[PDB]
């Protein structure tokens, strides 16, 4: 369970693709010094959570509002596999998050 | 002049330590003081050297003889009970469409698991006020449609022509000068239309 | 948790954050940090973070999610209803939203 | 009746409003690119026309919240919560002409596919004033100064007055200004967030005291 | 010229009125007919009388008056009792692989009653797929609810984007399409070469 | 009602707006005000009333919503295939919409 917290990163890429019977959507934050952070969300194949939903719409503002973001992902297992989207934050709009 | 919520709103049971329960609001001071038999049932359900908080004010219980004290916004909420009202009056009018046209709306207000409401403006009057929730009300289901034109005439300036059924009264928003009844329909306004 | 419900004025939606609700998954948290328009970068009430549950069950945006929307776009001004109850965000507590209205003016919010 | 009098915040202060006042970006006075943000953006400023609000209240709420901003970059240890902003006051004369007025003529001659819903929405919105070309001297009359200190919380309003300033007995054009349609492709209205703020204002006031992100009202004043 | 021909089963058994195409079905173009061989076919050996149909921009007088494509009006001859309708989906019966289209911008929108919601995505002013979303029928219903923000995204914004579909159904709801046009199942606002696309 | 269906290009979607099904509670209309490019105010097609049903039972947009937003956004010319039934729209008849589509050009708008 290594989560991290990355703070002022910017959406760069934003994008919902099939994987399997499962949707998943993936995002790029990016911070003109480091690499970028990306994490996916995927549907559990699993019924009512709007969660999938609630999170894409959250993500699609972020991207729209070109607002720095603070995210929360969850490493994944294996190298070169974005982690998680555990939670997503936007910050003060035309600034930082403290 | 304030809309008086009726005495019959009156919450029997009154939140604790100012958390009304969702549905409910904290009653305000000009309200309970222009609310005649509220009062009057008041001094007769007030045990003495009781003191119930209200949004402004406080109450002495009917031992200091029954006073409406005033005091800032969340101050009275110290004490154990706390007056509110149900925010949902039945009009019992008939379910007939009424509009208001050339507003625009504004003052967005929400509370837990009850309506979301705003109130509609004409050159600086407000006209009237409307509610919606996906909770409660006759409308109850198209709620989910409103609230999406709601968000969208409120976000820009986009006059509109309010449609409203004074079925329902609401008393969401507390001490108000104008009324507001359950939204059932909102187009933009169209000259040419012959809409506004 | 807080013993009493307070009523804050003036305050502006600043920061918007979406998350998992701790306890149970029919629910996620919907936190945010509001901030008194104009007071003091030290002031209490220039930092006062707060939280409201969001059921994953129904469908859509419930009332107070349309409206912490709008007044965050916007930054329109408030008036608060927080606590008694609180949840958790960032490890510090934090005051469950349960009200909120715009403010027209002085009348409603000193 | 068309104004007498409106306002424009800035970042420039009185010493340099007072002398020289504003003075157009450019020549491209097509009044569909300026309200929709195209004549006011990055390597594309050439806008003919100097914005400003014949609403003060809108002036004061924008001020008041770039100053509010300052006082959360300093909480981000981005800044030191100070700001300094200013509101001229301006007398108008029929050099200035109405956004909105502006916007609907130009649709009612080019038709409704021509125009954006959201750029007339928003030309009514910050209550615009077209100033064509310059807005001189003698037009600005007073000027208040705000002054904020984030980290005391305290706020410091300032008045003065320009003397170059003229008493003349103007107005604002009763007539709307016209331009031959845009040949310019526009992908929607450029606004400023929070509160939401035309491109042609928020970018015309910022000077030399980190770029302005500009965003598609269309892409947010509509859910998902 | 080079426009997509509806196979002759996606006619429908019988002809509709007032020129109302049933749901999930549409009014069939002059030029549409007159490149199916087939159909015209069909129509000849099924048409009795002096009878003259209506198609979406023409008239099709068929029976005694030999099998004539006459060119019209869009919508023009609704007036006449029988309209020809084609059915708009087609389950392709291909295997369900992934394919994309680069730097794509979702355009031309289209929708209709109880059926799909589709985008012409274009590449420099030529078009290049159709796409299409519906919670109603489909494979895949199931991305309607996400596949509807991120398109009406790129649809107000102008985001070139990179579409995936699956050539597993085709859908004919476009009129004398230059394209194919097939099920939506992912878009990408993406960096170019990105494992994300 | 209508006799047949009428198909109208050009139309630019100018003012739109939500009300009850006049007779279903289970439905709704989304009704709008479409106008032709080119024509007089006294022209008919200067602002043809439309409506379309949405289930009050189905969460969510439809695809028919999802199109109008948009083009009524960007002010987008279509082709509609209003009729031939008639439902109420401000007092007054409205034609329904069956089907939209973008123009892409004169060809297919004439
Ligand atoms: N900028 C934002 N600030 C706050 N809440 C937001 C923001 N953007 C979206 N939301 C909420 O995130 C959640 C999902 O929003 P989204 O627009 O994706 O769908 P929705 O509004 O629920 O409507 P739909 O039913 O069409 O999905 C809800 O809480 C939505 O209001």
């Amino acid at each position: 369970l290594p989560t991290h917290l990355y703070k002022n990163f910017t959406v760069q890429e934003l994008a919902l693709k099939l994987k399997g019977k499962n949707q998943e959507f993936c995002l790029t934050a990016f911070m003109s010094g480091r690499s970028l952070v990306r994490a996916c969300l995927s549907d559990a194949g699993h019924e009512h959570d709007t969660w999938f939903d609630t999170m894409l719409g959250f993500a699609i503002s972020a991207y729209a509002l070109k607002s720095r973001i603070a995210l929360t992902v969850e490493d994944s297992p294996y190298p070169g596999t974005p982690g998680d989207l555990l939670e997503l934050q936007i910050c003060p709009l035309n600034g930082y998050c403290e | 002049g304030i809309v008086i919520p009726p005495k019959a709103l009156f919450t029997q049971q009154g939140g604790a330590y100012g958390r009304c329960p969702n549905g409910t609001r904290a009653l305000t001071v000009a309200e309970l003081r222009g609310n005649a038999e509220l009062q009057t049932y008041l001094r007769q359900i007030t045990p003495g050297w009781s003191i119930y908080g209200l949004y402004d004010g406080t109450y002495l219980g009917q031992a200091y003889g029954g006073i409406i004290k005033d005091a800032p916004p969340g101050a009275g909420f110290i004490y154990r009970e706390t007056f509110c009202i149900t925010t949902i009056y039945k009009t019992g009018q008939p379910a007939a469409d009424h509009y208001y046209s050339k507003v625009t709306a504004t003052r967005l207000l929400a509370s837990t698991n009850s309506r979301l409401c705003a109130v509609f403006v004409r050159d600086g009057q407000s006209v009237i006020g409307a509610c919606a929730s996906p909770y409660e009300g006759r409308y109850r289901d198209m709620y989910d449609a409103l609230r999406r034109l709601l968000y969208m005439i409120y976000m820009s300036g986009l006059a509109v022509r309010v449609h409203v059924s004074k079925e329902e009264q609401y008393y969401d928003y507390e001490d108000a000068t104008f009324q507001t009844y359950a939204l059932t329909g909102i187009s933009l306004c169209n000259p040419a239309a012959s809409i506004c | 948790d807080v013993p009493y419900v307070l009523v804050k004025t003036n305050m502006v939606v600043t920061s918007v954050a979406m998350k998992p609700y701790e306890v149970t998954p029919t629910r996620m948290l919907v936190c945010g940090i509001a901030a008194k328009l104009g007071a003091a970068a030290s002031s209490p009430d220039a930092h006062v973070p707060f939280c409201f549950g969001k059921d994953l069950k129904r469908p859509g945006s419930s009332p107070m999610e349309v409206m912490l929307r709008a007044v965050f776009m916007q930054q329109r001004p408030l008036r608060m209803f927080l606590g008694p109850k609180q949840l958790t965000f960032e490890g510090k507590p934090a005051l469950e939203l349960i009200r909120m209205v715009e403010c027209s003016g002085k009348q409603d919010c000193p | 009746d068309p104004p007498a009098t409106v306002y424009r915040y800035d970042s420039r202060p009185p010493e340099d409003v007072f002398q020289n006042g504003f003075t157009a970006w450019g020549n491209n006075d097509n009044v569909l690119e300026h309200l929709t943000g195209r004549s006011c953006q990055v390597g594309s400023s050439n806008s003919a026309f100097v914005s400003t609000s014949s609403s003060r209240r809108y002036t004061e709420v924008y001020l008041e919240h770039r100053m509010q901003e300052a006082v959360e970059a300093e909480r981000a240890g981005r800044g030191t919560g100070h700001f300094i902003g200013y509101i001229y006051e301006v007398r108008a004369d029929n050099n200035f002409y109405g956004a909105a007025s502006s916007y609907f003529e130009y649709v009612d001659t080019y038709g409704d596919n021509a125009g954006r819903i959201l750029a007339g929405a928003l030309a009514t919105y910050q209550s615009e004033y077209l100033a064509h070309r310059r807005i001189p001297p003698e037009n600005i009359r007073r000027v208040t100064r705000v002054y904020h200190n984030g980290i005391t919380g305290e706020t410091t309003t300032t008045e003065y007055s320009n003397a170059r300033y003229v008493s003349q007995q103007t107005r604002a054009n009763p007539n709307p200004y016209t331009s031959r349609r845009s040949v310019a492709s526009i992908v929607g209205t450029l606004v400023r967030m929070a509160p939401v703020v035309g491109a042609c204002m928020a970018r015309q006031a910022e000077s030399s005291e980190e770029a302005m992100v500009l965003v598609y009202y269309e892409s947010i004043a509509y859910s998902f | 010229p080079g426009i997509v021909i509806p196979p002759q089963e996606q006619i429908t058994q019988h002809g509709s009125p007032y020129g109302r195409c049933a749901n999930k079905t549409r009014a069939l173009t002059v030029a549409e007919l007159r490149g199916s061989g087939d159909l015209q076919e069909y129509l000849r050996h099924v048409t009795r009388g002096w009878s003259i149909f209506a198609l979406y921009d023409g008239t099709y007088l068929g029976g005694e008056y030999g099998g004539v494509i006459k060119d019209g009006t869009p919508g023009g001859a609704f007036d006449l009792k029988t309209t020809f309708c084609i059915m708009t989906t087609r389950n392709t019966g291909q295997p369900a692989t992934d394919h994309y289209y680069s730097n794509v911008t979702a355009t031309r929108l289209l929708s209709s009653t109880n059926s799909r919601l589709c985008a012409v995505f274009v590449r420099s002013g030529q078009p290049v797929i159709g796409a299409c979303t519906s919670p109603y029928d489909g494979k895949y219903w199931s991305m309607y609810s996400r596949l509807r923000k991120m398109l009406y995204l790129i649809y107000v914004a102008g985001i070139s984007v990179r579409v995936h579909v699956s050539k597993e159904e085709q859908y004919y709801d476009y009129e004398d399409a230059t394209f194919e046009t097939y099920a939506l199942t992912g878009i990408s606002i993406c960096n170019p070469g990105s494992s994300l696309c």
